[PDB]
């Protein structure tokens, strides 16, 4: 029943379109669904535009008005040139003439306020395609009607404001840079005569709905007019203290202030200094005297959120920020303004106490802009040692566990603060570690926060004020633990305890006897059951070896050992009560250690020590399990086989290119493990189905093999003898795993294969030519068939496949050359499938590929290969890039769709294509590439583009051709481009802009 | 006072 | 006690995703795209009674939009939503709050940053910005992880009854209540999801 | 809340699904603590699940002596069972239901109370 209004056959009924409509937007269920669906088939009919005039005639709803001016606001923004120009004239004038209608009725001038603000916009589309050539009484008639009534005079401010906003603010993606440019130097023309409207309106009052008005379209002009506006005329003075009192004035006229802080302006005239410094005096005048003084507890009023007082206070402190950044240095010379500086600083004190992290976030960088300049400006920071002061306390107070961005930007302004004045520094976090002991402050959250404070300013003090404090802090937090019940209480203590001592690197490797104090700890702390102690003690036990390795692996005085040798020798029972990720964890540390003894007898049997558990569990394992294959259906067996590997993929990570040894002792029975782990999971799936890689038990078998893939790619990664690894590891590694993959069913397949054989070719890819060929050949056409059919399926296939493709085409080229011709079709295929990927890990490899492959090609001269692929595949590629880059699904590629059209059009246009790309029949014989180019592209754009004129292909494609030497330029037209095609009717000589 | 914060160290506790 | 919130975004940031999860506390893995707008009440327990949100989850692939800012029309609070890992959702950010505030001039609005749970995160928090100078609320907030999910509704429930101490409570718990012609069908039904494995078998929970 | 007239016999964190039959799918219901709660006044025990953060109640039945826990062929710390009336939404309606937690041992203890607590309601 409702479908009755899609019936453009019949006439209209309004009546019948204002239900719809109200069944929509006050209705619900199915039937608001069902009013949606129609409502839309309605309004994208392409007639819908020509019953618009009665809609918005006749109706009573404001909804079905509102709709229609999108109707029409989706003419005027796409067809409006191809109208006859009759109907432009008319929709013009009935816009214009409603919205006066709509203004002098109070009663819908005040009820309305959402369609007529719709009726101003839809006018300043049409401002857009018919100002001013067409109608340059506009900005005069605007000014004269604006003294007939306040209500059309508030109304013009809007549409002056949406004016500009269009223009100036939101031009540069929706309309061709010329048509930007010639709405810009109209409005500039324009300004003197809106600026005295504007100016008036704001000098005489008295409408506080019209002063807003123009306040907000003021707030866009600051975006663009010149400095003389603003400083030539007396508005500085009405901004800073008239509108600053009223609060219905105050929130914009904040952010116009805030604006002006950042107009362009000679740096050189006293006179427009002294401007600035007396509309931030005026200023912050009116905020201490009409809104609260600089002593108010902010904090508490943010929390109250009465009113607009947290946007004000985001607005104050937008505004302090960025004025004080700018201008502050303006004020740190003359006596006289040194309490007006101080007060602004202290309420950005103040605004800094706020619990609100967003607001938090924006006062730290400006904190940060400051300190910075007081640590490097000469005589600077004595003027703000009591703000500097205070803002330390703000920072101890509200530091972060270590957001880890907020935390790092907190970490550097205390670092700053701590150089200006070590002394107060150390004064307030002994201070508040007092008051942690004493009870008045003492929390869970409050002893974090300080050990947090503490462990962030290390390396900042001298090295012995740093060792007493260091020392001073430690022995407090010890008796902090000892006088807490409990152990949830004692586990915090302990733990921060552990935290401040793993942020002093430089104390612990001055003291030996207590850096072995605490590493000792640790060891006894990795067997308390209470719950994050354990995973503690370990990050704290690789982060301090990770800076005082070098004191692990010598023999320290009055020892008869290397500590290293200690902590291998009892690594049994050290770890005995850790899961396996917190063992991992531990020989990795181990790993770190060794790796800094650089005699490689002493080396290599440290890790034959620390690898003597795992191996003795591997040895006995592959004697059992070889003896024979049923152990590996066990569950433990096959945990067991992962944690081995995982332990050498831990010890791997941190020794790299010292690990081969250990890697040796294992490799040719890991392979040999990967090949029996490889047929069960064959032999699952023929027992049970494709459900069976869901099993834990496959999951349990397919860890095993990509943990043996991770360790391998761990070592290739970071060796150094490259000869071994050829001559070595790849061949039984090839043998291993490229069958086994080619010859598995899709969904048995490990993604790692191809990220493992990625790292092999950007290693030794150079030397292994023929092993490249066999990883192709084993790889490219299965796992293609995997990705080819959706942009969904085998996800991380699809990302480590293009990623394979990318460094074979980097390193070893020649293995594409050797492909069948019906591969490398393939080949150009899977290349652009991957330009029309919405995902990014994709369409970028794609792209890169396509580019990479273009330079291979060109590089081997004039040669059949070479030959043979542009008479094959260029256009291809230029059809396929330009429809990428024009289809709008596809945007966030468009710098790098640019780079390669533009390598492609310029290869044409310096004569590196040495056959013609034509068939000899086409076109006549002699003619020039740069011919055939052009014409095959206006052709191409003709059809898929039909509604675009030859004028424009040509002008377009004439400018793009000539610009194929220069990138900014060239997407510049590209960008006009896609904006014309939006349209109809764009104007050809948009192309000349450059 | 190096060897005193060690020796609390030492003692370091939960229990 | 129900306002209308309007949700707005590029396509694919995850809007639907986001409102699937607070309904229905399901995990939807597939972009089927939102065409014209989709209405969902959703109502949330506070300390100060129930707050019904009427979701207008709307389109954001321009092919799909509808009616576009006619959906906006009365609306009491918005999200604006972009996605972390693609920095040209966080570049149309700026259209999308024009096209909202210039029918709705003075309501809540919260920018989420969404997919914060993905690794290689492309927008970095420093370079999110956009909300300090418009007054927005931002959160990182990941559909897929939950975190920090339930934010965007408890600021905006909080602007909305202006009690910046309200917070979501349990909502009460009425006791549960304790034939062979179905024994048959239940068990056709049980073996079927035996044998369908769980999703996200990886996952820590 | 409606909770304080019983007493928590197991707590556990877990996530609940639900199968949709129709669509060949696991769905997700939600991830929050599961609590064995008995009733001071009838010793009946329920399953009372919330969601986190929202507190927002994904499971609400009496653990029924005829139900039957069941693993899942893609998973070693899962149990799937038909239920019959869940009231997590209004009406009491069926269905089934896969509950995983963050470990084997954790699943196996969670069969271990929901067995026993089937004891409880059969008196
Ligand atoms: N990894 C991850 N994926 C997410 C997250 N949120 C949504 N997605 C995924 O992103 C894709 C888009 O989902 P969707 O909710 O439809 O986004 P949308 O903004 O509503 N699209 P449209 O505007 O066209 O209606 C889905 O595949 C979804 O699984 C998230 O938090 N993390
Ligand atoms: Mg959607």
């Amino acid at each position: 029943s409702m479908e009755g209004i899609l019936d453009f056959s019949n006439d209209l009924d309004i009546a019948l379109l204002d239900q719809v409509v109200s069944t929509f937007y006050q209705g619900s269920g199915v039937q608001q669904k069902q009013a949606q669906e129609i409502l839309t088939k309605f309004q994208d009919n392409p007639d819908a535009w020509q019953k618009a005039d009665q809609i918005l005639q006749f109706s009573t709803n404001p909804q079905s008005k509102f709709i229609a001016l999108s109707i029409l606001d989706k003419l005027i923004t796409r067809k409006w040139k191809l109208l006859p120009n009759d109907h432009r004239i008319g929709i013009r004038n009935f816009v214009v003439g409603m919205i006066i209608s709509m203004c002098q009725d109070d009663e819908v001038f005040k009820t309305q306020k959402n369609l007529i603000n719709k009726s101003d916009l839809t006018l300043v589309q049409i401002l857009k395609q018919e100002w001013p050539q067409n109608w340059p009484e506009f900005i005069p008639e605007l000014i004269g009607s604006s003294s007939s009534s306040v209500n059309v005079c508030e109304n013009n401010m809007i549409v002056l404001k949406l004016l500009s906003e269009e223009v100036f603010d939101f031009s540069a993606e929706q309309m061709t840079q010329a048509k930007a440019l010639h709405l810009k130097n109209s409005m500039s023309k324009e300004f003197e005569q809106i600026f005295k409207l504007c100016f008036q309106v704001l000098e005489q009052g008295s409408s506080s709905s019209l002063i807003v008005a123009t306040l907000e379209s003021l707030l866009r002009y600051l975006h663009w007019i010149p400095y003389r506006y603003i400083y030539e005329t007396n508005i500085l003075e009405l901004l800073s203290t008239k509108f600053m009192t009223s609060p219905d004035t105050r929130a914009i006229t904040l952010k116009c202030l805030t604006e002006v802080s950042n107009l362009k302006i000679p740096q050189d005239n006293d006179l427009i200094k002294r401007q600035t410094v007396l509309f931030f005096q005026n200023t912050l005048q009116q905020i201490a005297t009409s809104v609260m003084p600089v002593t108010a507890d902010l904090k508490a009023t943010y929390a109250n959120a009465n009113g607009n007082d947290q946007s004000f206070l985001q607005d104050l402190a937008m505004f302090l920020t960025t004025y004080l950044a700018r201008n502050r240095a303006l004020l740190e010379s003359d006596e006289s303004l040194r309490e007006l500086l101080l007060n602004a600083h202290q309420y950005l004190i103040q605004l800094s106490k706020i619990e609100e992290r967003e607001l938090f976030k924006t006062t730290l960088d400006y904190w940060h802009n400051l300190v910075a300049d007081l640590f490097y400006e000469p005589l600077k920071k004595h003027i703000y040692e009591e703000i500097c002061s205070q803002l330390r306390l703000v920072i101890i107070e509200n530091m972060v566990r270590p957001t880890i961005q907020l935390y790092k930007s907190e970490r550097e302004v205390l670092v700053y603060l701590t150089h200006l004045n070590v002394i107060d520094t150390e004064e307030i976090m002994i201070s508040k570690l007092a008051r942690q002991i004493d009870g008045s402050e003492w929390s869970w959250h409050n002893i974090n926060t300080l050990s947090w404070a503490i462990g962030s300013i290390s390396g900042t003090m001298s090295e012995d004020t740093e060792k007493r404090f260091v020392v001073t802090v430690i022995k407090d937090l010890l008796g902090l633990c000892e006088q807490k019940r409990g152990k949830d209480n004692k586990a915090v203590v302990a733990s921060d305890i552990m935290y401040v001592v793993g942020q002093y690197p430089r104390f612990l490797k001055a003291h030996w006897n207590f850096l072995r104090t605490v590493i000792l700890k640790l060891f006894e702390f990795m067997h308390e059951t209470h719950e994050g102690v354990q995973d503690m003690a370990c990050d704290t036990f690789i982060k301090i070896v990770q800076k005082c390795k070098y004191h692990f692996v010598i023999q320290q005085p009055r020892e008869s050992e290397p500590f290293i040798q200690t902590i291998i020798r009892d690594i049994q029972k050290t770890t005995a009560d850790l899961q396996p990720q917190q063992v991992h964890t531990f020989y990795k540390a181990c790993g770190i250690i060794i790796s800094e003894e650089r005699s490689v007898a002493e080396r290599n049997r440290l890790l034959s020590d620390l690898m003597q558990l795992p191996n003795m569990a591997w040895d006995t394992i592959v004697e059992q399990s070889t003896a024979n294959p049923t152990l590996l259906l066990d569950s433990e067996t096959v945990k067991i086989i992962a944690n081995i590997i995982k332990t050498n993929v831990a010890v791997c990570t941190s020794m790299g290119a010292d690990f081969y040894p250990q890697l040796g002792h294992i490799y040719y029975n890991m392979l040999q493990l990967y090949r029996a782990v490889s047929s069960m999971i064959s032999a699952q799936v023929a027992a049970e189905g494709l459900i069976a890689t869901k099993t834990p038990k496959v999951r349990g078998l397919r860890t095993i093999k990509k943990e043996i893939l991770k360790l391998v790619e761990t070592y290739i990664s970071k060796a150094r003898n490259l000869d071994d690894v050829v001559k070595v590891l790849v061949e039984p590694l090839l043998n291993a795993v490229l069958e086994d993959y080619m010859n598995n069913v899709p969904d048995a397949r490990d993604a790692e294969v191809l990220n493992c054989m990625t790292t092999v070719v950007e290693k030794v890819g150079h030397m292994i030519p023929q092993g490249v060929i066999l990883i192709l050949q084993s790889v490219f056409e299965c796992t293609l068939d995997m990705i080819n059919k959706d942009f969904t399926e085998y996800p991380e296939h699809r990302v480590e496949f293009y990623k394979l493709l990318k460094v074979i085409n980097e390193k070893s080229f020649a293995a594409f050359l050797e492909l069948p011709p019906a591969a490398f079709k393939l080949f150009v295929d899977a290349i652009c499938w991957a330009f029309k990927h919405n995902n990014r890990d994709v369409e970028v490899n794609g792209l890169q590929i396509a580019l990479d492959l273009v330079k291979n090609i060109e590089r081997m001269g004039n040669v059949p290969f070479a030959n043979e692929f542009h008479k094959n595949y260029f256009f291809i590629f230029v059809s396929e890039t330009f429809f990428v880059l024009t289809d709008s699904d596809h945007k966030s590629g468009f710098s790098k769709q640019a780079l390669l059209l533009m390598k492609l059009i310029s290869l044409v246009y310096d004569n590196k294509i040495s056959v013609p790309l034509y068939q000899e029949a086409e076109v006549p014989q002699g003619t020039s590439n740069q011919v055939y180019l052009s014409q095959y592209l206006a052709n191409m754009l003709s059809n898929a583009f039909p509604h675009l004129t030859s004028e424009q292909i040509a002008s377009f494609l004439s400018a793009l051709t000539k610009q194929c030497k220069d990138l900014v330029v060239f997407k510049g037209t590209l960008r006009d481009f896609l904006v014309q095609i939006k349209e109809v009717g764009g104007d050809p000589t948009d192309y000349l802009f450059a | 006072s190096v060897e005193e914060v060690e020796a609390g160290l030492k003692g370091l506790k939960v229990d | 006690v129900q306002f209308k919130l309007v949700l707005v975004g590029d396509g694919g940031t995850g809007k639907t995703t986001f409102v699937k999860r607070h309904l229905t506390g399901e995990f939807e893995k597939k972009y089927v795209a939102t065409l014209g707008v989709e209405v969902h009440p959703l109502v949330f327990h506070t300390n100060r009674g129930p707050i019904k949100f009427n979701v207008w989850d709307t389109a954001g692939q321009e092919k799909f939009g509808g009616l576009r800012d006619g959906y906006y029309i009365q609306a009491q609070c918005a999200i604006i939503m972009f996605d972390v890992t693609s920095r040209v959702t966080y570049k149309n950010v700026p259209n999308w709050h024009r096209d909202l505030v210039r029918v709705c001039e003075n309501i809540p609005i919260v920018l989420c940053g969404n997919k914060v749970d993905i690794k290689d995160r492309k927008v970095k928090a420093k370079s999110i910005v956009f909300h300090r100078k418009k007054n927005l609320q931002y959160y990182d907030i990941s559909a897929k992880s939950n975190y920090n999910f339930e934010k965007p509704f408890l600021w905006l429930a909080r602007k909305l009854i202006g009690d910046p101490n309200l917070e979501f409570v349990a909502m009460p718990a009425l006791a549960p209540p304790e034939d062979p012609a179905l024994a048959a069908q239940y068990e056709h039904d049980l073996e079927v999801a035996q044998t369908t494995a769980l999703p996200d078998e990886d996952d820590d929970l | 809340t409606m909770e304080e007239d019983e007493e928590v016999l197991y707590k556990v964190r877990a996530k609940l699904f639900r199968f949709d039959a129709d669509a060949k799918e696991w769905k997700e219901r939600g991830t929050g603590d599961c609590k064995f709660l008995k009733n001071k006044k009838t010793n009946k025990v329920r399953i009372l699940m919330r969601r986190d953060k929202t507190l927002k109640i994904c499971a609400n039945h009496i653990i029924a002596p005829e139900y039957t826990l069941k693993p899942n062929v893609g998973s070693d710390r899962s149990w799937v069972y038909a239920c019959t009336a869940d009231i997590a939404e209004g009406e009491a309606e069926a269905f089934t239901f896969a509950i995983r937690f963050g470990s084997k041992e954790n699943a196996d203890k969670f069969k271990e109370e929901f067995e026993k607590a089937q004891e409880i309601n059969k008196k």
